[PDB]
RNA sequence: CUACGCAGUG
RNA sequence: UGCACUGCGUAG
């Protein structure tokens, strides 16, 4: 029968499956089973669940016991063998030291560990001088890291003598520096890892260094008491009176980090107005029992209940839909959108979701080698440092957060603030961190989905420095076709047809796959989006330094990962996750997209058996990325290059910033040579911490009806001027809500009626390609609406009726 | 330029009314107590703040949390000076109980002061 | 058809209770949210029936 | 090209 | 009453 065996050699290399006292079960099938999980396959783990009185048996009679949103109770059940897991890493040290002793130079495997953490392995161990003995244990480690975090293995350090029983440790409230525990953790658990690990951030050598150091971070913090992490604030005077200001942060990933121009003007007066520090020290203790997340202070007498508004009802357009034959019993095209009201507690409600994330803990080479592929994506893209004057903001009247709110929009700000002003504020960020508060806001939009929506406001200053930091990249992003990365391609115009082609550009045997990120803005982990940001900034090699880069990456850290939110006049600690205001939202999000998918293919390349693949070509291959991964530290250009154009080749990517469209190679994918929808699933298990269902991924076999959908979208072939094109339309439900039902009675009725409904019949015109005759008809009641409209408000305005106008939109010609 | 120095001039009130709103007595004691003088922010509160409010959900998170008049929070006992409900109404001890718990409009807003 | 309309009605409802200030009530107000979330979700006529008749009696109490 | 307003997408 | 992309309408 078939044991997960870790494997090296000429022959063949991988982690994957092989048909090959002492336990029934290692500790490479816990790994795999934890790492590789398919509901329809989980009888290892199980089992092994069941063997060590993690559950019963009844515990899997119940549906979507695995799934963690649906059955959260799942992550109590692993939590059981986390302690056994802790034990095995203790005594894998121990064997380490005996080897140490003994002379032997070895590499330790996964496979040769049972569950109860004894070793049993005496092959491949050759004798040296008697102290010199230097255990391999990169693959291991590197394998095993993610169960860390899954099992909780690290909880018992949390309680005195590190024994589960005994009471919990209670450490000083004034302590906020856990270098010397880190250190001592390190060293009892991480003794043999050879590579330097810095628990402050600040002393890290690269950018890989960094992720390295905050790897290690995130298993470690769990320990420490939640209180000490954040910002760190000093009592000084200032112009003979005293104020609390914050002078340093502690980070969960980058440790304590200092302020370099601590002291005790328009910036300096932002910079404090920002500050959390002042807010929370003046604010009142609060406890909410609403939700589990941390409760920091109330800054009013009394809290803030929120409702949304029900959406309003066109009447005219409706009575017109009904007159005209629409909206009738059976009819395909049903109303399907609406706006959603939702009672006082509806806003901290969704704050709650923020509960799905958790610690978690990468596979560091993997992650490493997943950024060094990543980066390639974004290799053609330029980006730096520009000034205030080169900044552009789309619109100034929004608003400027919290407390900026109060005193007006963003607009008042940077008119205030000159260019001298906004540089040095940069330049200040490139050497301080400023912690700030981010509001929490209800937005009202149609949705066919019961649930709020929630968006994050990020304060005026952050805004200001990522523009100022980001900008370059971002529209270097925006302005480039043919790409990966498809922001900013219309798709009028022949765009999409355009975007399909790219997609296509040669695939042997090609199908297209789309999946879904459940929960994807809250339970990202946060070691996913540090390295998105260090992707980001990996353009700011000539104009900022190693510190300056760190500090900005702080900076980011405590105004996105971790900041202070804003609720109903009450103060929270962000678990983390990412917040949706920021200024690199998509993109963080397309890079966050792009590593998955990188992901998801090695772990289906190296799951293979190897030796059943008949190519030489890929059989080599993976022997290299298994050497790249799990045996050799410099990253190596020639095979990033070569596995980059194999990807490229055999996987092809259209991503926007949630969204994936994939061309695949049909014969890869089946032998595994390709990762499958399965092997997404699986990553998304053991690195983002949500299960990912079937029903919300769809495949398509055939290459001319198209991707099933894309932004919304849902795409036919259709015959234009002797030349079939792709076409997208939405659905028909989603259009005819937007043109029955507004947001306010303001554009109710009168001239801006004409705008909205050309804009619909716009998007709207695709249906009238369709084989079915509502789809089409919706587009012909549209502008028989539009006609009534303009009728009723009474030679230009002809267009507007006139199907000519919607025709040339969607044509090749500009 | 005059909105400017408008802007200036409330985010110095603003400081300034928080200032009125701080009191030093136990600050300067944790400052002092701290050796690098350094200490998280989250914590300021929980041993400074005269005023407490708790949000119940439920009747079950109000036996379990501040069932009595006194209760024992962050190692520090409160005595509860007012309850509200979601409609900013002063309701009082004794209509809190499980007969009448579906008549009151939950959440609950519980203010007490240190003790 | 009856389903859209009520839906209809069922929105128009919930408008005009927000503008007679039920919202300053908190269990009147979460009440009528739910009735009308589970009109607009509702797929048989007879429950949204039921839930718009509920609806338009509170309208009415008042 | 710029100012304002609107619609869709994540 | 958030960050981006795209497309429209009115003045220059
Ligand atoms: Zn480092
Ligand atoms: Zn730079």
């Amino acid at each position: 029968v078939y044991r997960a065996f870790d494997i090296y050699n000429d022959k063949v290399a991988g982690f994957a499956k092989f048909l090959k006292r002492l336990t029934k079960y290692t500790m490479a099938d816990l790994v795999y089973a934890l790492r590789h999980f398919d509901e329809g396959n989980c009888d290892t783990l199980k089992e092994i669940l069941v063997t060590y009185n993690c559950c019963d048996d009844d515990y899997f009679n119940k549906k979507d016991w695995y799934d963690f949103v649906e059955n959260p109770d799942i992550l109590r059940v692993y939590a059981n063998l986390g302690e056994r897991v802790r034990q095995a890493l203790l005594k894998t040290v121990q064997f380490c030291d005996a080897m140490r002793n003994a002379g032997i130079v070895g590499v330790l495997t996964l496979d040769n560990q049972d569950l109860n953490g004894n070793w049993y392995d005496f092959g491949d161990f050759i004798q040296t001088t008697p102290g010199s003995g230097v255990p391999v244990v990169d693959s291991y480690y590197s394998l095993l890291m993610p169960i860390l975090t899954l099992t909780r293995a690290l909880t018992a350090e949390s309680h005195v003598d590190t024994d589960l029983t005994k009471p919990y440790i209670k450490w000083d409230l004034l302590k906020y520096d856990f270098t010397e525990e880190r250190l001592k953790l390190f060293d009892r658990y991480f003794k043999y890892w050879d590579q330097t690990y810095h628990p402050n951030c600040v002393n890290c050598l690269d950018d890989r260094c960094i992720l390295h150091c905050a790897n290690f971070n995130v298993l470690f913090s769990t320990v420490f008491p939640p209180t000490s992490f954040g910002p760190l604030v000093r009592k000084i005077f200032v112009d003979g009176v005293p104020f609390v200001v914050s002078t340093g942060y502690h980070f969960r990933e980058l440790g304590v980090v200092h302020n370099q121009d601590v002291n005790l003007s328009f910036k300096e007066l932002l910079v404090y107005a920002a500050d959390p520090a002042m807010h929370a020290a003046s604010g009142n203790l609060l406890l909410d029992k609403r939700t589990t997340c941390f409760s920091v202070a109330a800054l009013t007498n009394n809290v803030a209940f929120q409702t949304v508004k029900p959406g309003n009802f066109n009447k005219d357009f409706y009575d017109f839909a009904v007159s005209k034959g629409f909206f009738k019993e059976g009819s395909s095209v049903e109303l399907k959108h609406f706006f959603f009201a939702q009672d006082g507690n509806a806003a901290i409600s969704d704050y709650d979701y923020y509960r799905y994330n958790l610690p978690t803990m990468c596979d560091i080479r993997q992650l490493l080698f997943v950024v060094e592929v990543v980066d390639k994506y974004f290799d053609c893209y330029d980006g730096g440092c520009i000034n205030a004057n080169q900044v552009i903001v789309n619109n100034l009247d929004k608003s400027a957060g919290f407390p900026f709110n109060k005193w007006g929009k963003a607009r008042l700000y940077y008119d205030s603030m000159s260019y001298e002003d906004q540089d040095a504020l940069f330049a200040y960020t490139k050497r301080n961190v400023i912690p700030t508060i981010t509001q929490m806001n209800l937005k009202y939009a149609i949705s066919a989905k019961n649930r709020a929506r929630t968006v994050a406001g990020v304060s005026i200053c952050s805004t200001m420095t990522n523009r100022q930091f980001h900008q370059k990249l971002l529209k270097s992003i925006a302005a480039t076709r043919g790409a990966t990365v498809v922001i900013g391609t219309s798709k009028f115009y022949g765009g999409w047809h355009n975007m399909l082609k790219t997609v296509y550009s040669d695939v042997e045997n090609p199908h297209l796959m789309g999946w879904d990120y459940p929960k994807c803005d809250r339970a990202m982990p946060n070691m996913l989006r540090i390295m998105a940001s260090l992707v980001l900034a990996r353009k700011h090699t000539t104009c900022c330094s190693l510190s300056h880069r760190f500090y900005r990456l702080a900076n980011e850290c405590a105004q996105v990962l971790s900041e202070m939110v804003m609720c109903g006049g009450s103060l929270y600690v962000k678990p983390g996750g990412t917040s949706s205001g920021d200024a690199t939202t998509a993109y963080a999000n397309s890079v966050f997209n792009i590593c998955q998918a990188v992901t998801a293919n090695v772990n289906a390349l190296l799951s293979t058996d190897g030796n059943k693949i008949a190519d030489k070509y890929v059989r080599n291959l993976q022997h290299r990325l298994y050497e790249c991964l799990y045996r050799n530290r410099d990253v190596d250009t020639d095979f990033v290059n070569e596995f980059y154009a194999y990807l490229r080749k055999h996987f092809s990517m259209m991503i926007l910033s949630d969204d994936a469209v994939v061309c695949f190679n049909s014969t890869y994918a089946s032998q595994g040579l390709v990762a499958s929808i399965k092997n997404f699933k699986s990553v998304l298990y053991y690195q983002n911490n949500v299960f990912m269902s079937e029903a919300k991924c769809w495949t398509e076999t055939d290459l001319t009806k198209g991707p099933h959908e894309f932004c919304s979208q849902h795409t036919m072939l259709v015959k234009q001027g002797d030349d079939y094109v792709y076409l997208p339309y939405p659905d028909p439900s989603r259009i005819l809500g937007a043109g029955c039902f507004v947001d306010d009675i303001v554009k109710t009725d009168g001239t801006l009626m004409i705008e909205r409904f050309v804009s619909l019949a716009i998007d709207a015109y695709p249906l009238t390609k369709h084989p079915n005759q509502e789809y089409a008809d919706v587009f012909h009641l549209y502008l028989q609406y539009i006609r009534k409209l303009h009728d009723e408000l009474t030679d230009n305005t002809s267009r507007y009726w006139e199907p000519e106008f919607y025709e040339a939109m969607y044509t090749p010609h500009t | 330029e005059d909105k400017r120095a408008k802007v200036t001039s409330a985010m110095q009130t603003m400081l300034f009314t928080m200032l009125r709103k701080l009191d030093n007595d136990a600050l300067n004691n944790i400052i002092n107590n701290a050796r690098d003088g350094c200490v998280p922010l989250n914590i300021i509160p929980l041993t400074t703040a005269a005023k407490l409010m708790v949000v119940i959900p439920d009747y079950n998170t109000y036996k379990n949390t501040c069932d009595g008049t006194t209760f024992t929070y962050a190692s520090a006992l409160w005595e509860i000076q007012q309850v509200v409900d979601a409609d900013s109404k002063i309701v009082q001890l004794s209509e809190i109980s499980m007969d009448n718990s579906p008549n009151l409009a939950w959440p609950l807003i519980v203010t007490a002061l240190r003790a | 058809s009856k389903m859209s309309d009520v839906k209809c009605t069922s929105v128009v409802l919930l408008s005009v209770l927000q503008q007679l200030r039920v919202e300053s009530s908190s269990k009147l107000w979460a009440q009528c949210v739910q009735l009308h979330n589970d009109i607009l979700l509702a797929k048989d006529t007879t429950e949204a029936f039921e839930k718009m008749v509920s609806l338009l009696s509170v309208l009415l109490s008042m």
